[PDB]
RNA sequence: CGAUAACGAACGAGACCUUAACCUACUAAAUAGUGGUGCUAGCAUUUGCUGGUUAUCCACUUCUUAGAGGGACUAUCGGUUUCAAGCCGAUGGAAGUUUGAGGCAAUAACAGGUCUGUGAUGCCCUUAGACGUUCUGGGCCGCACGCGCGCUACACUGACGGAGCCAGCGAGUCUAACCUUGGCCGAGAGGUCUUGGUAAUCUUGUGAAACUCCGUCGUGCUGGGGAUAGAGCAUUGUAAUUAUUGCUCUUCAACGAGGAAUUCCUAGUAAGCGCAAGUCAUCAGCUUGCGUUGAUUACGUCCCUGCCCUUUGUACACACCG
């Protein structure tokens, strides 16, 4: 029914959160390239930003994607129910975070460093590089490295 | 001749009655809608986000019309599916309880379904009076 | 107030237990089996031996 | 839709084309396994034809945008005309050449 | 002292035993008979269980 | 009273009881018409008994089929057997035996399981394998 | 395979020796008069002795 | 008065002539009665390994126990109710009476 | 780290994602002379996605370019208007 | 069957027993189910359609259940064979591979396994700083590697979303707290208040999954796959750290059909798909069963691998590991 002439503003690449998001796919699946946001979360932000989810990533207006990234970086202030965030009730701050792109990688290294610094069992298992969730290791993960 | 809800296809009647719900605009939708995914075994929230309470409501309306009485525990079993448990085999997992209990409360407000003796929810005579009337309406569409 | 599945299986294990007791100590009178009879007001247990004079 | 002529008539002469008429069997011969050309039953010819037709549809409609239905049609057309571009025709002549090699 | 035989035995393999031979392994708890699997097989005929099929 | 017979068709576990009485000619399956039977392909499978004998023998009788047991495609075959047997039972009791035999012959020529239930039953599973014939895996080293 | 054993093939030939003028070339009448005039413990074995006795009679019509 | 006799043995041939003797002795005393309802027989199955150790081929073994359960409903003054249940008690057959 | 397979890649053509003027009249002018029209033919001759193919198929069938045979899901079968 | 220095039997096979399939034939039933008649609801309106109702009651047994029985015996015909045992087509039949599937299962063996099932056991050891019993804490799970049963997949004959929507085998508490309906709170997992059930009565039509219909994806290691990691919320339990299990969000690896080798299988069978039970306070990727969906190929042979038999040689007979 609805055929639409796309115009010359279109982008094959776009940059949000320091990552080269590819165009030419639907916006919710496209933003999952950015670390710290997966398919569930990505749907909710674009829902809370009141954007047409049917659009491709490369054709969306300049104000809309900056509106999107604000809702990602201040989630619970814009009525996200906050058990939906990944790093809620944090160990020092007490408040619900949601690390994005580099925070996810950097903050994951840091809480590892506590368990290594207090010599907790899980930390010592990470320092050896072995499993930490209680798996059997007599056969599996044999050629891990 | 006295056309009824049984005399019409399940898909299109539910679609037609849900569209009657979208125009009427009186449903008391919960507020957590478009944040929930409505089953613990499900992987996404309903792709047709702007409705699907109206779809679910029309779906649940036909079920009490067919049966005698239902509760909310029955509806979770009906709307549950196989949960892909990662690397383990699949399993039947019930649906989100709140979704069934609230739309059953919501249908009480418009007056379609009522409480029943012997427990559960029963179609009221108001429910048994308008579901036929959309069924008359939706079955002359192709005629 | 116990179910019929359990009740019948209980009387099986009751017979099995009571047979083992009779076969263990009443060996020297030629014990050759036992019967149990539930009845209003009484349960009756008919011992089958050879030297019946010895069991009395 | 693709040819006006009747679909099941397209299917029935397709399987007659892709029945292999002469076929080889395994005689031992000692170490190096030998071939002997024998003839095929009409029941086996129908049996082979259905298997040859459907394997070609399956391997072509696999990992490919084309659905299995539109794939299944085109070898059934291609065999019923007889083209050597259908997998079922390509397999059929391949068996007969090995049989022709061993008489 | 009171500390003797004080660990709980309310659940687990330590709470139950075969009513004939007081073993813990291979117990048969169906229908509440609680006989080990090798002792039930010796007593199945006079309990009332038989082989048909 | 009212001329009426009662038949049943079966399949693996599906049974469909059919009340055949004298009426105006409506053919309902679980309170819903015969045109509503969900699996769209096999709906054209359940038309074929009345499509064989012509719809004229269904003007003056009306049909109720109640369906329980089995699965989806098993339920379809139990329905068609129930209405075919129900029609042939109705002509046996009330109408002459000539109409019975032309009715029966056209059914039994087209497909034999319209009147006779399929006798293929499940085969019990055996210890040592997942199935009745299959074994799990033999390994030697 | 449907090859009959001794018991079927032996009792039937004994039965024909002393009851040839009573019994006939019809399995049904045959399966009724054996049932009074001999003791067979099972219905399945009675049906096979009578079935083979009916078969043997047809052979006796020709030679 | 509505008394009810229920039979729950495992021996079928003991159970039946118990049940037949209830219903026949009813009919000399000419009582109206719901004739014996036969509930579905329930099979108690126990599937165990044959071997005491864990060696050999994995042969299993199913012991089963069939339980047959019938009920007869009767309406009678007290003297027949005292007479019927006092007699025809057969060993291994369990009889119990409930009223209303 | 021997692998006992070969694992060659493929060419991975770039089928069009948004529809523009050059694609638009191209589908307008050559959906006739197609005897059989479906999603997969539109992918192969026009280099558009399945997304575009399904939506354009819906577009033509109301206004008039292509006649339907079968409107089942996942398989649309269309003929020409002659 | 036949040949025939052999006749006539016995054990094993077969018969038997259990189970599954047929019974408008018998005996019967709100703990099974119809149909009516009351009482009602909705829609039509003619004289109908679909429901609800437990004290409306009267009759019924087709379907459900199990007692007693019947029924198949390769029946009938054709063909081919010392014209015999049989085999192969067709017709009829519920059923025509031993009607399907099991249970039972000979003589002679094996240094097969089990002393860790046994208050079954000889002897040997031990027996109070015990090799007894109990308590606390670890371990049985530790990971450079080699094997053997499996589970998930490598993808549009598909993934996700909504809608439809159907089984069978079974288990369940009292002097205990098991199966849990219904109402309410919570996104969830869960919590809480009542109820039914010692059971054809209640959970339970166990509304199972595959599947079906409409939609988004569109050949991209991709919305395939979800391993490995990080935070929280719950549940079992005296206790969960080497995460018990469940839920949310995030991170999103190998793998693009697999070498030499090798396993299982002949129709409701293989294969797909789930459910119950066992173990079970909690925990199933296991097993024992049950249904659901349902193919291709063959109806042969001794080529391979095993086992059996005959003839034959033997200096073997704890028997070629002689
Ligand atoms: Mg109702
Ligand atoms: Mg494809
Ligand atoms: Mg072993
Ligand atoms: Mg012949
Ligand atoms: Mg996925
Ligand atoms: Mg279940
Ligand atoms: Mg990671
Ligand atoms: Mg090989
Ligand atoms: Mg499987
Ligand atoms: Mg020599
Ligand atoms: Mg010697
Ligand atoms: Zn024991």
């Amino acid at each position: 029914s609805l055929v639409v002439q796309e115009q010359g503003s279109f982008q094959h690449i776009l940059r949000l959160l320091n990552t080269n998001v590819d165009g030419n796919i639907k916006i919710v699946y496209a933003l999952t390239t950015i670390k710290g946001v997966g398919r569930r979360y990505s749907n909710l932000v674009c829902k809370k930003a009141d954007v047409d989810l049917h659009k491709r990533a490369g054709e969306l207006t300049q104000e809309e994607l900056e509106r999107i990234v604000q809702i990602m970086q201040n989630p619970t202030h814009y009525k996200i129910p906050a058990w939906f965030l990944n790093r809620q009730n944090d160990i020092t701050d007490g408040k619900d975070y949601h690390t994005l792109a580099n925070n996810v990688e950097s903050k994951l290294r840091d809480d590892l460093e506590r368990l290594k610094k207090i010599r907790a069992h899980r930390g010592i298992r990470h320092f050896w590089g072995l499993r930490v969730r209680g798996q059997h290791t007599k056969t599996t993960g044999r050629r891990r490295a | 001749p006295g056309v009824s809800v049984r005399d019409v296809a399940a898909q299109d009647f539910i679609n037609a009655y849900a569209s009657f719900l979208q125009r009427q605009g009186k449903l008391e939708v919960p507020g957590y809608v478009d944040i929930v995914k409505t089953s613990s075994g499900n992987e996404m929230p309903p792709q047709d986000a702007e409705g699907w309470f109206y779809k679910r409501a029309a779906s649940v309306a036909r079920h009490i019309y067919m049966r005698k009485q239902v509760g909310v525990g029955k509806l979770n079993k009906l709307y549950g599916g196989a949960k892909s448990r990662g690397v383990r085999p699949y399993k039947h997992i019930d649906a989100s309880g709140s979704i069934n209990r609230k739309v059953l409360q919501a249908l009480e407000k418009i007056g379609i379904v009522e409480i029943s003796p012997k427990g559960g929810r029963r179609i009221s005579e108001n429910g048994q009076r308008d579901l036929d009337r959309i069924a008359a309406q939706t079955l002359e569409e192709d005629e | 107030l116990i179910s019929k599945k359990r009740k019948l299986v209980a009387d099986g294990v009751f017979y099995a237990e009571l047979n083992e007791f009779f076969t263990r100590e009443l060996a020297e009178e030629g014990y050759s089996g036992v019967e149990v009879r539930v009845t209003p007001t009484k349960t009756e247990v008919i011992i089958r031996a050879t030297r019946t004079q010895d069991v009395l | 839709v693709l040819t006006d002529q009747n679909p099941i008539q397209v299917v029935v002469d397709a399987i007659t084309n892709t029945g292999p008429r002469e076929d080889t069997t395994r005689v031992g011969g000692g170490g190096a396994a030998r071939r002997q050309a024998v003839d095929v039953s009409p029941l086996r010819r129908v049996n082979q034809a259905i298997a040859l037709l459907t394997i070609g549809a399956r391997e072509a409609a696999f990992r490919n945008i084309k659905t299995i239905a539109e794939t299944l049609a085109e070898e059934l057309i291609n065999a019923a005309k007889g083209s050597s571009t259908s997998y079922a025709i390509k397999k059929k002549d391949e068996l007969e050449r090995v049989a022709k090699s061993n008489r | 002292e009171n500390v003797w035989f004080s660990h709980p035995r309310r659940y687990g393999k330590g709470s139950r035993q075969c009513r004939v031979c007081s073993s813990h392994t291979g117990l048969i708890r169906k229908y509440g008979l609680n006989i080990c699997r090798q002792c039930f097989r010796e007593k199945a005929n006079d309990i009332g269980f038989n082989k048909f099929r | 009273a009212v001329p009426s017979v009662q038949t049943f068709g079966k399949k693996k576990s599906a049974t469909a009881v059919a009340h055949v009485k004298a009426g105006k000619g409506l053919i309902k399956v679980n309170g819903s018409p015969i045109t509503l039977v969900e699996p769209e392909i096999l709906r054209f499978k359940v038309y074929e008994p009345l499509l064989l004998v012509g719809l004229d023998k269904f003007s003056n009788i009306d049909i109720r089929v109640r369906v329980t047991g089995g699965g989806h495609v098993s339920q379809v075959y139990a329905i068609r057997q129930a209405i075919a047997k129900g029609l042939v039972a109705y002509h046996q009791k009330y109408v002459d035996e000539q109409s019975k035999n032309e009715l029966k012959k056209a059914f039994t020529s087209y497909d034999r399981t319209l009147l006779i239930a399929d006798s293929r039953r499940p085969e019990p599973k055996k210890f040592g394998g997942k199935g009745a014939r299959s074994r799990f895996q033999k390994s030697y080293r | 395979g449907r090859v009959r054993t001794k018991t079927v093939k032996r009792a039937s030939k004994a039965l024909i020796e002393r009851y040839y003028p009573k019994l006939t070339l019809d399995f049904q009448t045959n399966k009724r008069l054996c049932d009074e005039i001999a003791t067979i413990q099972s219905k399945r074995l009675r049906n096979k002795i009578a079935g083979y006795t009916t078969h043997l009679m047809k052979r006796i019509q020709k030679g | 008065i509505k008394i009810r006799i229920t039979l729950t043995s495992t021996k079928v041939k003991q159970l039946e002539n118990v049940s037949s003797n209830i219903v026949k002795n009813a009919e000399q005393h000419n009582l109206v009665k719901k004739g014996p309802v036969r509930l579905p027989t329930k099979v108690l199955k126990i599937s165990t390994r044959k071997t005491p150790n864990g060696e050999g081929s994995k042969t299993w073994e199913t012991y089963e126990m069939r339980i047959h359960k019938r009920y007869i409903d009767l309406e009678a003054p007290v003297q027949i109710v005292k007479r019927i249940t006092q007699i025809t008690i057969e060993p291994g057959v369990d009889v119990e009476v409930v009223v209303a | 780290k021997k692998k006992w397979s070969k694992k060659s890649m493929k060419d991975r053509a770039q089928h069009a994602v948004i529809l523009d003027q050059e694609k638009y009249d191209r589908i307008l002018k050559e959906v006739p002379t197609y005897r059989y029209v479906s999603v997969s033919v539109l992918v192969d001759r026009l280099k558009i996605g399945g997304s575009l193919a399904r939506i354009a198929l819906r577009h033509l069938e109301k206004e008039g370019i292509i006649k339907p045979i079968s409107k089942h899901s996942k398989q649309a079968i269309y003929t020409r208007a002659t």
